[PDB]
RNA sequence: ACGGCUUUUCCGGAGUGUAAAAAGCUCCGGGAAUAAGGGCUGGGCAAGGCCGGUGGCAGCCGCCGCGGUAAUACCGGCGGCCC
RNA sequence: GCCCGCCGCCUGGGGAGUACGGCCGCAAGGCUGAAACUUAAAGGAAUUGGCGGGGGAGCACUACAAGGGGUGGAGCGUGCGGU
RNA sequence: UGGAGGUGAUUUAAAUGCCA
């Protein structure tokens, strides 16, 4: 983990910011990412996340779903550019998600792997199916649900071992955050890989909307952000 | 008739009250048309 | 629209009812009771058959093709019901004479329709004088009576 | 020479009677038979046929009244040149 | 390519098995000797931007789909992937 | 929209609201209603554009108005059609 | 800010289009 530690002398002298959060990283008070989120800031430029999260950059947090073109028509022809569907965050806990366009498949990836890095929010965990009574944090903790477009979806836990099931571009965007075993009822219509990502992933979201009592944290485990690293 | 609403939309067809009518002329025949 | 309609303790009775009845409404479900795909099945519901030829005549494809590919008449022996067999294999026409047993299968298309450009058949052949079609299509093997 | 296209193995020359349609081409040559013949569809797209308009065809096994399959129709260049040879006669068309 | 070694299998042979037999099964005697098809090879779906024939012709196609003289989508051959 | 009751219908598209049979009507007709087979999709909501014998804004002597001079009609030079 | 409804008007003779 070396290189990723590298990258943060890299990047914190080669960078002024034009926004304020900027500075509030750059000058050493905040310096440690679970301490950003759950005061309702504004991530605007997006290397305070870099220099904070700098495994996000590996190639290996980093997941493209699809290239799809799109086309419209003009007097004179066509005219034709491409939307690439693209997600990203570390496997510990963390997942962003962006979309992006542009007229050649570079520009496109590109930018759509920087949107992804905004947006990008954070977990709960658990162990809490009806057969893995331990506690260790390798499945979501309680059936939730989420909704987008026209697809519903509700999540189950499952016990530990029993690989990833769910259709094959969720396998994805669900290792990346680690979720391993976990079980799918799905509904509406999977073929646009678009809002599938989208209300897959707004599930993960929603996983913060519960309220768990003091005593039932330690009945599944539950744990934010990392975890015994 | 028994309608079914489908069918005005004159889309890829002909009206419908004129379709009507014509069936009645068939209609009022297999039953006078040595029907008995 | 409510909330359901039996939805009750006791009514279970409609609500057997109220199935029973839908359930008709179908189309696998009738197709099957009342057995329609019997007898209206030139071969009776069975997976081969045996006939004798009568001619030999050619088809047009669909609309967005070309071509006359080549078709036979066989004669059944299992009701006398006459049936239209295509066969595979480039020029394999060359073979098939007037008056000579031959086996006739399945397309296994769409709903055991037909399939592809040929819309208007619904069989083929596999066996001529006790002989796999696919072997004269390659040649390497001979073929007796005549 | 000149490219004339004479009925080469066993092509027949049809002077139609009627064109019974979509393709349908009620064909008539100096044989003593009134055929069916039919068309492909590269010609069926490039070039235009009427009644009169001879054209050369080829016969199925198939029960020798009613074949046909057009492989080119004749020019106006030569549909009379190829009499002055005697390649073709004209009592086929005129009573 | 050469050098060593093996004997489940295969040929001979005995014991034992069996109602009588046949198999098997312990021993010897021989010897790499006696032992490979099938389907695929455009996206669905692992796999050839490889060569040689065919001219909206022959043909392929579970669906969408190729064939107009320059075919990864036919016919072959050469390669190649799944059991 | 979220919760507790009862009820009637719908389950690709056509062939079809047809068929055969019963029930009321004086008639015209009305209520009940299948199947053989044929096809790969018919239908909805919105998005750009083209167009409109739809509406506004604004043009141009290859548009009109207002003026000047002509080609079409004759012979000939010269380019195409075709024979 | 945008409509949401109503009363009137609302114009001679103008048919059709292979091939990939
Ligand atoms: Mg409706
Ligand atoms: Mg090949
Ligand atoms: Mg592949
Ligand atoms: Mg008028
Ligand atoms: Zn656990």
């Amino acid at each position: 983990s070396q290189e990723w530690k590298e990258y943060a002398k890299r990047v914190l002298d080669e960078w002024q910011p034009k926004t304020k959060l900027g500075m509030l990283v750059k000058e050493g008070q905040i310096t440690d990412i679970h301490e950003i989120f759950r005061k309702g800031y504004q991530i605007k430029e997006p290397e305070i996340i870099d220099v904070l999260l700098p495994e996000v950059n590996a190639r290996e947090n980093q997941e493209i779903l699809d290239i799809a073109l799109t086309v419209r028509m003009t007097d004179s022809g066509r005219r034709v550019r491409f939307r690439v569907l693209a997600a990203v965050g570390n496997r510990d806990g963390y997942v962003g998600l962006g979309i992006g366009h542009g007229r050649e498949v570079g520009i496109a990836i590109r930018k759509a792997i920087n949107y992804a890095k905004l947006n990008i929010i954070e977990i709960k965990r658990g162990c809490g199916s009806w057969e893995c009574r331990c506690r260790r944090p390798h499945s979501v903790p309680f059936t939730v649900e989420g909704k987008e477009g026209s697809v519903r979806v509700k999540l189950i836990p499952g016990p530990r071992g029993l690989g990833l099931v769910i259709g094959d571009v969720g396998k994805k965007i669900l290792r990346l955050a680690g979720i391993q075993d976990v079980w799918s009822q799905t509904l509406g219509e999977t073929r646009t890989t678009v809002n599938f990502a989208k209300a897959v992933f707004n599930a993960l979201y929603n996983t913060n909307k519960v309220v768990v009592t003091p005593e039932m944290i330690e009945r599944y485990g539950i744990v934010v952000g990392r975890a015994m690293p | 008739m028994k309608r079914r609403p489908r069918k005005w939309k004159k889309k890829g067809r002909m009206r419908w009250k004129w379709i009507k009518k014509r069936i009645r002329r068939l209609k009022r025949q297999r039953k006078k048309e040595r029907g008995l | 629209p409510g909330k359901k309609a039996p939805n009750g303790e006791f009514a279970g009775r409609k609500l057997k009812l109220k199935r029973k009845k839908f359930r008709w409404s179908d189309i696998r479900y009738k197709r099957r009771v009342l057995r329609l795909k019997e007898k209206s099945d030139p071969l009776e519901g069975a997976p081969q058959a045996r006939g004798i030829v009568l001619e030999k005549i050619a088809v047009e494809a669909k609309q967005p093709n070309s071509g006359m590919r080549k078709a036979v008449r066989v004669q059944l022996i299992k009701n006398g019901k006459v049936v239209t067999a295509f066969c595979p294999g480039d020029g394999a026409i060359k073979f098939i004479d007037e008056h000579d047993e031959v086996i006739i299968e399945g397309i296994g298309g769409p709903k055991g329709g037909s399939m592809g450009d040929i819309p208007g058949i619904r069989y083929k052949v596999v066996k001529v004088n006790r002989v796999s079609l696919k072997e004269l299509v390659k040649g390497r093997k001979e073929k007796p009576r005549r | 020479v000149i490219r004339v296209p004479l009925p080469e193995g066993n092509q027949l020359f049809g002077v139609v009677e009627q064109a019974l349609g979509a393709g349908w081409m009620d064909v008539r040559c100096e044989d003593g038979k009134i055929r069916r013949c039919r068309i492909p569809g590269k010609l069926r797209r490039r070039v235009w046929i009427r009644v009169g308009d001879l054209v050369i065809v080829q016969p199925w096994p198939v029960q020798s009244d009613k074949r046909g399959d057009i492989v080119y129709r004749y020019t106006q260049t030569q549909v009379d040149w190829l009499l002055r040879k005697g390649k073709i006669t004209q009592e086929f068309l005129t009573g």
